[PDB]
């Protein structure tokens, strides 16, 4: 018999694909994998297949979000068939977006020891979701990053952030990443951008 | 704002094909499924198919499997719908539509303005020649070493615009002669052509084994190009 | 060296179409006219048409002018011949051929290996859902409560959408998932039902609402629509 | 009446298009132009049209080379039609190719006061015609070009040239252009390529 598929892992690249990978085990003779997906809260059924980690992908329009969906991987070789343990997924929890893009990194006039970052959202992102963010920043010379986190409401159109607690007349390198609030999968960091605080502390 | 702008009206003959475009703007083209739907005058909606511009995957209504092609071009954010083997009942308004609700896939949230396709005899840089070529003999049997001559006759004066091809069993034709008497490249010297006006000949001075084949003449005056019916040279 | 490599054999049902490709290499593609020719089994040669890849200009034999489309893609050095409305008499080997002699235009100097297209009787969500609507038309007055019904041949849970179509206009989505209102829909429109039986209700009919209404399942492909209900003025 | 078209001028960009331009004249009311071409030594006829230098283009497969062809421009307005003088042309005389491409510029080993240039023909090139070439060259110093002409037979496959009489151990910048023997329209210059003579004067 083939090994029992295990270590099933799925990622939803938002409006691109849903990929599930798994540990196939020792592949001793030609094995076919079939990933059986139940979705739309138990009401719809898709499959994808592959052969001799392993990987398999689903696409719009057979994805809905939000969703609770199940995955089981069947392996079949000459000797016979075997199914993995069932796995249970919340799609929003595994949704990954492209990074944001910062276009402006400069302070507001008169206000010391602070920089303001403005960015656009990734072009593809679920409008019916809150976004969380992590902004990493280091000075020109700095080796280690510092990070701060913040959340933005789905309805909040203001895509700025006031970064306080900084040093005067120092230049900071900055990068930004986002994800839906409920997701474990952060975007890749944005491209780095630079800016400088104003002099003084008044 | 999401806009879908389709190409203009079409009138096509029965038997022809039509290709309608649908230009998308105001959103990431590859992030949303595009559907095509049609509506014949005074009738209901029929679904034709969709494409996923992310990877080109299509899904067609089986009622048109042999007929509908849907394509998408990422560079121009444009989706296309081709329908071949048009019949009068294909007369309809054709709509592209974006599937845009995250919680409601397979619904049609944004529509193009529609493209009327009418199929009727009123629909639909040619040379206008009408030259017929006949050959004689239609077949002949001969021996290795024989001199053989084959004739070709045009229905009108075509000067020296005649070509000769050889087609061996199973193979594409090969050009032997053009302008009635110029040898094409890699043509043995035992092949020669002559004639002008309406009467042309091909002469094989000494028939070799490779030469047992079918020979076609063609005029190359202007389009439409036409061929003689062929002369099959067979082994005695 | 100059080569034309055509696509593989095709088998098609009467009334289908076929698209054959011809990939060119070993020369500048746009510099040479590409012709298409066919030969039915045991028959002679028939010229179908040509394209100039330099500007897309085509020239078709009028015996096929309607049914034949020749295209060319510079980026891939490929020409295409499509024949529409296939009939059994279209069974033939289809050849592309380059016209290459500077002093002999309209001649066919390099040929592809040819493509057999056979035309014969011997040439995807898999749902099979019919939607019926009732009634096909009704007469109402401004202010009336109106209810339109949709029936699915099979249990489709709550995967139904409703569209409004005004005269001369594209449909607009009103409702999906049986009951979710689409963006910018007046609250007088509501949907309900699940399974096989669905309704759209208009609580108080306004002048703009005299229109045709369509339901559609959105379960899985193929998608099918109800036959429509026309709401007309009494 | 329209002004009689004149100054007819034609260029055959090889295996792209034949373009004929002309001086239209007075622009008194809409003028439709028809360029009547007789070609293939008088045996075939084409035309193109345009409206309101005016311009008109012909394409393969309605071009043969070599060829003697004629052009006549008709101009029509409300008053009526007017013809130009018939003009007479040899296509090979107005055939313009794209530039060659030099791919090697190096001495023959041991050979002094000389560089050998090797090139490839333009991608579209009439194999049936003899080619002529100009090779332009200068030292890296120079603000001025020297030029030499040479010819290659159509049957000649050797696409090299020995530029001689150069200075020892000097860098030269080089460019090449070509045309069919019969043509008065040179290609643009190729991209420039640099090379250097060996040291010394005696061949070794
Ligand atoms: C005929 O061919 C010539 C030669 O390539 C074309 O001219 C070029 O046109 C492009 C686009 O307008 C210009 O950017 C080039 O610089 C032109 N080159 C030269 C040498 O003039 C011309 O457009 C062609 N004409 C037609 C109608 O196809
Ligand atoms: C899914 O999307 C990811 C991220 O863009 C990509 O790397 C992967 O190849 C995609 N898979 C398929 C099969 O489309
Ligand atoms: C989906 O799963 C979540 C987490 O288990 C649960 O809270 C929720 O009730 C489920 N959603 C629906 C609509 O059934
Ligand atoms: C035609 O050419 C002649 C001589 O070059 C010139 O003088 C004349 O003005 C031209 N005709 C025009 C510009 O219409
Ligand atoms: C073409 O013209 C040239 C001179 O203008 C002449 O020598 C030649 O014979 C002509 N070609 C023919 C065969 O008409
Ligand atoms: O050599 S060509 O350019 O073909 C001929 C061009 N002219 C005739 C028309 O202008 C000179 C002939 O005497």
């Amino acid at each position: 018999l083939p090994a029992k598929p295990e270590n099933i892992s799925c990622v939803y690249y938002y409006r691109k694909n849903l990929t599930c990978t798994w540990s196939p085990g020792k592949e001793t003779s030609y094995t076919q994998y079939t990933v059986k997906r139940t979705y739309a809260f138990g009401e719809k059924h898709d499959n994808c297949t592959t052969n001799s980690r392993a990987s398999c992908s689903f696409f719009l329009p057979r994805i809905t979000i939000p969703d609770n969906y199940t995955i089981e991987v069947e392996a079949e070789n000459g000797d016979g068939v075997i199914k993995s343990h069932m796995t249970y997924w919340r799609l929003e929890n595994i949704a990954k977006t492209e990074p944001p893009k910062i276009f402006r990194v400069k302070p507001v006039l008169g206000i010391k020891r602070m920089i303001q970052i403005e960015w656009i959202k990734p072009e593809l992102a679920p409008v019916s979701s809150d976004l969380k963010y992590t902004l990493r920043f280091r000075t020109v010379n700095s080796t280690s990053w510092m990070e701060v986190n913040f959340a933005k409401n789905r309805k909040d159109k203001n895509q700025t952030y006031n970064l306080t607690g900084l040093q005067p007349f120092t230049e900071y390198v900055i990068a930004l990443r986002c994800a839906v609030k409920e997701s474990k999968f952060w975007s890749d960091w944005s491209q780095e951008k630079m800016g400088m605080t104003e002099e003084g502390t008044s | 704002q999401v806009q879908l702008v389709q190409s203009g009206a079409e009138v096509k003959k029965p038997g022809a094909s039509v290709k309608v475009s649908c230009k998308a703007s105001g959103y990431t083209f590859t992030g949303y499924i595009m559907n095509w739907v049609r509506q014949a005058p005074g009738q209901g909606l029929e679904w034709m198919g969709l494409i996923n511009p992310y990877n080109g995957g299509t899904d067609y209504n089986p009622q048109f499997q042999d007929r509908v092609t849907i394509t998408a071009d990422k560079s121009t954010s444009t989706a296309y719908m081709e329908l071949s083997s048009l019949r009068s009942e294909d007369t309809a308004v054709y709509y592209c539509a974006r599937d845009g609700y995250d919680d409601g896939p397979y619904t049609l949230e944004t529509w193009g303005q529609g493209t009327l396709v009418t199929v009727s005899s009123g629909g639909g840089g040619g040379g206008g020649s009408d030259i017929q070529m006949t050959q004689s003999p239609s077949s002949l049997s001969a021996s290795v070493g024989d001199r053989v001559t084959i004739t070709c006759q045009a229905s009108e004066d075509i000067y020296s615009f005649v070509a000769w091809y050889q087609q061996k069993p199973g193979k594409a034709p090969k050009l032997l002669i053009y302008n009635a008497q110029t040898e094409a490249q890699g043509v043995p010297s035992r092949f020669s052509g002559s004639g002008s006006g309406t009467d042309f000949t091909l002469t094989i001075s000494s028939l070799q084994p490779e030469d047992f084949a079918t020979y076609y003449c063609q005029h190359h005056y202007d389009s439409p190009l036409t061929f003689g019916g062929g002369t099959k040279v067979e082994i005695k």
